[PDB]
């Protein structure tokens, strides 16, 4: 709803919000606007 | 042990309640069982 | 990396009746004007 960067919706509307794959409360990691370094990624050879 | 710990922080007249199980996927195990071994639930960055 | 939300989606182990007979798993995601195309954003091999 608003423009909060991290801020994005757990359990949207009227949709039953699973895919009957997943059948649990465990969707949502959806804070932490930060990842961890990345250890395959671009620079996956200067970190390694 | 998923979305075991959470931080509720109180504002003036509000409150938000944010669950480790939207934060990490990393999980500390209560294993290694040997005694005394205590365990780190990181929070990233909680731009509350 | 931008504007986006994590997600961590958790997902049952297999059962021969959700996911048909092969353990594979591909998870898409999509806009969406639904028919505007959506992009396979991991494949896996779901668990037992």
């Amino acid at each position: 709803t608003d423009n909060n960067p991290e801020g994005w919706t757990l359990d949207k509307s009227v949709n039953n919000g699973t895919f009957a794959g997943l059948a649990e409360n465990g969707v949502t990691g959806l804070l932490q606007s930060g990842e961890p370094m990345d250890f395959s990624g671009a620079n996956a050879l200067y970190f390694w | 042990s998923s979305d075991d710990i959470s931080m509720e922080i109180e504002l003036n007249s509000t409150k938000f309640e944010t669950i480790t199980g939207s934060d990490v996927g990393l999980r500390p195990p209560l294993y290694p069982t040997v005694s005394r071994e205590t365990l780190a639930f990181p929070f990233g960055k909680l731009s509350i | 990396p931008g504007q986006g939300t994590y997600v961590t989606l958790i997902l049952k182990p297999y059962d021969k009746n959700t996911h048909g007979t092969n353990r594979a798993f591909t998870i898409y995601y999509s806009n969406d004007a639904t028919g505007s195309g959506k992009f396979p954003v991991y494949s896996g091999s779901l668990s037992v």
